[PDB]
RNA sequence: AAACUUUCAGCAACGGAUCUCUUGGCUCUCGCAUCGAUGAAGAACGCAGCGAAAUGCGAUACGUAAUGUGAAUUGAAUCAUCGAAUCUUUGAACGCACUGCGCCUUAAGGCAUGCCUGUUUGAGUGUCAU
RNA sequence: GCGAAACCACAGCCUGGGGAACGGGCCAGG
RNA sequence: UUGAGAAGCUCAGACGAGUAGGCAGGCGUGGAGGUUUGUGACGAAGCCUUGGGCGUGAGCCUGGGUCGAACAGCCUCUAGUGCAGAUCUUGGUGGAAGUAGC
RNA sequence: UUUCAAUGGCCCGUCUUGAAACACGGACCAAGGAGUCUAGCAUCUAUGCGAGUGUUUGGGUGAUGAAAACCCAUCCGCGAAGUGGGAACGCCCUUGUGGCGUGCACCAGAGCAUAGCUGUUGGGACCCGAAAGAUGGUGAGAACCAUCUAGUAGCUGGUUCCUGCCGAAGUUUCCGGAUAGCAGAAACUCAGAUCAGUUUUAUGAGUAUGUAAAAUGAGAGUU
RNA sequence: UUGACCUCAAAUCAGGUAGGACUACGCGCUGAACAAUAAGCGCAGGAAAAGAAAAUAACCAUGAUUCCCUCAGUAACGGAGUGAAGCGGGAAAAGCUCAAAUUUGAAAUCUGGCAACAUUUCUUUUGUUGUCCGAGUUGUAAUUUCAAGAAGCUGCUUUGAGUGUAGACGAUCGGUCUAAGUUCCUUGGAACAGGACGUCAGAGAGGGUGAGAACCCCGUCUUUGGUCGAUUGGAUAUGCCAUAUAAAGCGCUUUCGAAGAGUCGAGUUGUUUGCAGCUCUAAAUGGGUGGUAUCAUCUAAAGCUAAAUAUUGGCGAGAGACCGAUAGCGAACAAGUAGAGUGAUCGAAAGAUGAAAAGAACUUUGAAAAGAGAGUUAAAUAGUACGUGAAAUUGCUGAAAGGGAAGCAUUGGAAAUCAGUCUUACCUGGGUGAGAUCAGUAGUCUCUCGAGACUAUGCA
């Protein structure tokens, strides 16, 4: 049993086309969602800042985005993670606010019945 | 590789000894600095007319080496414009050489989608493609490459240094950003410096027959001595 | 080699050839019309997003980017407000201008009262005054639906407009 | 050079396609060049050969011979021409087949379909 | 000498190496997702051209209709496309045996088993109400 | 008339000796 | 004096068995990149030959004959790369032998 | 080239054993036919960079072939944190003296990556040669079939071009080996020095034997 | 007696569904020899499985699953060997549905029949509306899923499971659009070769054509596109309807907050901590798992879920430093075929005339097979026993040698045959004419005054 990698260039191209196929479907919006900034959970890496999964409910509440609309504008929600320190809260609230400063949200049509 | 189900190596319709396998090592690694050294050394060799002649290029009427043309060449649209330019700088002798060299490949290669063989013509190097690639690609032997992604398979075909290269003015001006110098880093290659040489003046006859050295050597004995 | 593939070789019937092999081909853009008009079908999606003044990723990039030319304190974060951001290119300006003009057009968020709603609130106002809504809600006969003070206030507000 | 990956340059596959073509494909495979007068009058360089076409042999031993196309033998990629034959041992004249690319059409067997085909390939009738 | 034996050479046999070829194999990569009780895969028997030890087709038997291409095969086609029709006996194979032997209804329609939802007709010393 | 197969390094007259059989093959003879 | 493929040229002296084993330099084959502005229907490749030549050798060049479509030298890369044996594999063909015999 | 004359001249390959012999294999010819691929480890060499080094998990990118080439964000692997003496200077007619000594031996990092070579350990592992056993079937205890399975031979047989150069041991010691020794490679220093299947001088001990320092030859000692 | 309900039935009642095949890649139950392997058995799809923590950790904490790299050939087990995982870096990212709390001021829910109305990849497909019956209170909807949430109160922000039309942007399928020599000479059966003069190139890929064809033909490039057929994606714009007395997000609380049992677990036997059998059998700030050796973390015994991933099968496609007819699949052709076996199964050999059959008319011998005269072809030294035609082997002819180890080696003879080596030029003298690189010479062109190339004029 030997696993060959002759399809390594083919997989590189296939993933690139998936990125372009996705961008064709969603024309003006980014192909990835915004990820939070977290700290790896060990003494070896806790000084590094890496990308998280989603923003905590306390982060979203502070930034002014409700958890029901956060997913609609591309902000992932992590119900599992929590803010044990005020630094993680401030690092990711600013990340959300900067995200909302650069965001153009196109309006949607709404059904308005003629009567009351 | 042969099929696994195929097949003693001596018996007729048997199994070949040590059947070929796909997980043979096909690709071989080279240090990125060694690749850049070879590419820099192959660009330098293309600036020597004598190394061009020894690689088979008919550059005996070219006006200058390195040969740099205007940037209006980058926007040629028709092969007629491409051929006319090659005839004005007398670089069409190389193309004529390639056309006359087209033969049928000797061996089983022509049974395997390798019907014809020929020579390599001039290598046109450009900055931006606004027509230059399509105007030159049908000319036999001519290869067109961007100055940002130079290929050692094109700069030293066969492993032989000294390919005939025609640059545009913009490609030539950008050669100092692609490679840099020995003291200044390359702009387009992070932390890359051109290699230094273990010899300063490679003309060793200049050192041996210099006044600095010939004034201290003892009186030379004879050449081939008498018996 | 397989008996199925040998079977269709021996047949006099043509093969069900399909021609879908064209790599280097990038998906054409549907969805936004402004993006499609300004899209460059040759350039990659990163090159097109950057030219259009958009962000292909709100996060880091996981490799080296292409360099074509030799270029020459909790209180003040939860309470600060950032005044949006400039539109670098013309394409973003079209997207922004289109968004605001559609939001202004589809901005009627005031619901006028219906025949039943008008009569319901009118009977309550003409008996329990205008400024006292808590007493209006606590009425059981006129306020049969048992609307609270907030809903009766909204019925008043919608009646005015 | 070819750049589409929908066309194969494999000699194995190109020879298989030519020598295993159906008769509809073989109709276009055996095309002949029009004469200079017909080329400038019908605005067409070449056409598939058809019965009763008046042609001239350009290559081969029978170069210069004229005649109508008596039959288009598609199973062998050959054309049969009138009075372009070869004597046999017993005296019967065996017809000689000429490739369609080795003849030039000097007069077309025009019908309704051929006229529509002519204007289809940018051709003034 | 001659014969025979042996050697060498020429020619003729025998044999099928070598060379050249190649509508084949092998290997890698890429796209795609589509069998069957509306009878599949497989088997058998026929049909008509044949060379079948091949192919196509199913009693509408190289298929018919439709869309074409447009004059052959060797509205033509041993052509292409293909949405309509047809598709023998079998086979999960299904009325019972495995071609017979049957049943019911009007030659035709049918007539397998398990299970699910419903329909209808019944039975019960089942529990209750009158 | 039809028609094999096993077997096959290669030739093939004897007396003596060749030390490891020397012999059939070397040496000396008939 | 031209005799600097300095990897060349030149001078001198000595030495020469060889198993296992060790170390150099070469010959040949299939395919690949480069090259010979290479060879080829006015005859490629192969084959035959008491034709000629070159090399210590592996081998190579060539004349004639036959033949009918491709092929080679050089630099480098690559490998299913060189046979007299394996009671080797496949195929072809001998003596036995026109014998044993039917 | 064929033949003749004179002289010489055994049949190869394997195995055996002291070389043999002997016993094995070989009717003939053509074609096929046996150290390969890969993963580790170590050595040597080459190459790049060097207290660093390694682009190719992946991303970017590649308009024409796009499985190539080109570029690199964050990680990560490994690595790291007295004399003698080469060479040179200045004096000495020169030797020689004086000042200055690298490496190493006596008394201030060098690595990482790739490639090639060689050795070695695994994978069928140079090729071939004995039946296992098990699983699942067919036919009627036994038989037969197909896969695991390239399960095997401490062995048997075979293992494919040339030339040149070097060249053994074939056995002390303990005890399948660690050895030593024989034969090469590398790293050295060293004639104002040592070495020797050699002969000596005389006296020490018992013609032999041994001794330190003469003759002859060779440059030697080494790790 | 009748009716309601339950139960057991029956029916060729109506409407559905299952089986079998293929299994390269899924997932299960198994299971040897030597590997949690082969084989056996069961079940799927275009992927499957897994999956939104009864997960890690001990940090400044992370945050469903899957896959890759790394961790790491490490810890651990047991010296050998077996051999992970957390972190870290990437690919892709998406989250949710129930059970358990009274709609109780109203079973608000659903299948089926029948009747209309639409709709179609489609007269083949899908629904909608109305009515009746049935299901269902032993519980169908709305609401809730712990990340919460319910109920009140509150003033901010919100809202379509509708149906048309038009155009644009995409995807798929089928048509359509396409540059330039066959000019001259030579060889040849043939020009596609050689030479001359040309042409087109966003086309000098490949194949065909009587020998190496960019320009004879199909194609190739343009095409990452023009133009028409028909199908359908998501949106946009604009009408017509919109059952809103409605439904949501975010504030607040003098009010509430249900959480899965023959399961966890304990004991004992096997397989491999998991799983299973057996005996017993729970709890509610409980229970699981970790660090403490109290703290941390999670919330099981119910369910769904795209993408990144796999893929020797199937429907196609493009390739190759691969093999080149004893090779490469067993199979380039007839190939799982002929043939072998009661059967399971086993299983070959076998490619090439020529450009064109022009496949040898005709005469003649023979019973025939065939032969011989002829004839076709560029070639029959290409005649279907067919390209080339090696060796072993066989026959005839010619020459030579012959008596037993033989072949072979060395040296020459004889016979046969072969090879190359040639005097021809050099020097010198005159005569005759010639011309330039010579002119007590005139011009042009290209390079860098003079250097090459020429053009006239003279021949000292």
């Amino acid at each position: 049993y030997v696993k060959t990698w002759f399809n390594q260039p083919g997989r590189k191209l296939r993933r690139r086309q998936a990125r372009q196929t996705k961008a064709a479907k969603i024309a003006p919006r980014p192909v990835e969602a915004i990820r939070p900034a977290v700290k790896p959970p060990t003494i070896r890496y806790n000084m590094k800042v890496r990308a998280g999964r989603g923003f905590t409910l306390e982060e979203l509440k502070a930034a002014g985005v409700s958890r029901r609309v956060a997913s609609t504008i591309g902000i992932p929600v992590d119900h599992r993670r929590r803010n044990r320190s005020e630094e993680s809260l401030q690092r990711n609230v600013e990340r959300i606010k900067v995200y909302l400063a650069h965001l153009i949200v196109f309006p949607r049509k709404a059904g308005q019945p003629k009567k009351g | 590789a042969v099929s696994e189900k195929a097949g003693g190596n001596m018996c007729r319709s048997g199994r070949m000894f040590a059947p070929t396998k796909t997980w043979r090592k096909w690709h071989v690694k080279v240090n990125q600095n060694e690749k850049r050294y070879a590419i820099a050394s192959a660009v330098a060799a293309s600036g020597v007319p004598s190394l061009l002649l020894a690689r088979g290029h008919r550059i005996e009427e070219i006006p200058e080496v390195p040969l740099v043309v205007d940037d209006a060449v980058q926007s040629f649209q028709k092969t007629k414009e491409a051929v006319a330019l090659l005839k004005e700088i007398k670089a069409y002798r190389d193309v004529i050489k390639v056309a006359n060299s087209r033969k049928l490949r000797a061996g089983k290669g022509k049974l395997r989608n390798r019907r014809h063989v020929q020579r390599r013509g001039p290598l046109v190097v450009f900055n931006e493609d606004t027509g230059i690639v399509k105007a030159f690609r049908n000319i036999p032997g001519v290869e067109i490459v961007n100055v940002r992604r130079l290929n050692l398979l094109q700069l030293a075909p066969g492993g032989h240094l000294g390919r005939f290269v025609i640059w545009t003015k913009s490609a030539f001006g950008l050669l100092d950003s692609v490679f840099g110098s020995t003291t200044e880093v390359a702009q387009l290659k992070k932390n890359y410096f051109l290699p230094e040489n273990i010899i300063s003046n490679a003309d060793v006859t200049r050192l041996i027959n210099s006044d600095e050295i010939q004034s201290i050597v003892k009186a030379a004995g004879p050449s081939r001595v008498k018996r | 080699a397989n008996p199925r593939q040998r079977n269709k070789q021996r047949s006099g019937k043509p093969r069900l050839t399909r021609r879908n092999a064209n790599k280097k081909a990038k998906a054409k853009i549907y969805g936004n019309f402004v993006i499609q008009q300004n899209w460059d079908k040759h350039a990659t999606l990163r090159q097109n997003y950057a030219r259009l003044g958009l962000l292909a990723t709100p996060n880091y990039v996981t490799g080296g980017v292409e360099k074509l030319y030799p270029d020459p304190t909790l209180d003040d974060v939860l309470d600060k407000e950032i005044s949006i951001a400039p539109a670098k290119t013309e394409v973003v300006r079209q997207l922004e201008e289109e968004a605001v003009k559609k939001a202004a057009r589809q901005s009627n968020k005031m619901l006028p009262l219906s025949a039943f709603e008008h009569a319901y609130i009118q009977r309550l106002i003409n008996k329990y005054g205008t400024e006292d809504f808590e007493s209006m809600a606590k009425d059981v006969k006129l306020n049969s639906k048992l609307f609270n003070g907030s809903k009766l206030k909204n019925l008043y507000i919608r009646m005015k407009a | 050079m070819k750049f589409s990956r929908d066309v194969t340059s494999s000699r194995r596959k190109q020879r298989k396609a030519h020598f295993g073509a159906p008769s509809s494909v073989r109709r276009v495979l055996m095309s002949a060049p029009l004469s200079k007068e017909l080329r400038e009058q019908y605005k067409i360089r070449s056409l598939p050969v058809r019965r009763d076409d008046q042609i001239t042999v350009i290559r081969g031993s029978n170069k210069g011979r004229e005649g109508k196309i008596t039959s288009v033998y598609r199973k062998k990629f050959l054309l049969l021409i009138e009075r372009v034959t070869r004597e046999k041992a017993n005296g019967a004249s065996a017809p000689v087949g000429i490739d369609a690319s080795k003849v030039v059409i000097t007069k077309l067997h025009l019908d309704k379909d051929r006229k529509d085909l002519i204007v289809r390939k940018g051709g003034k009738v």
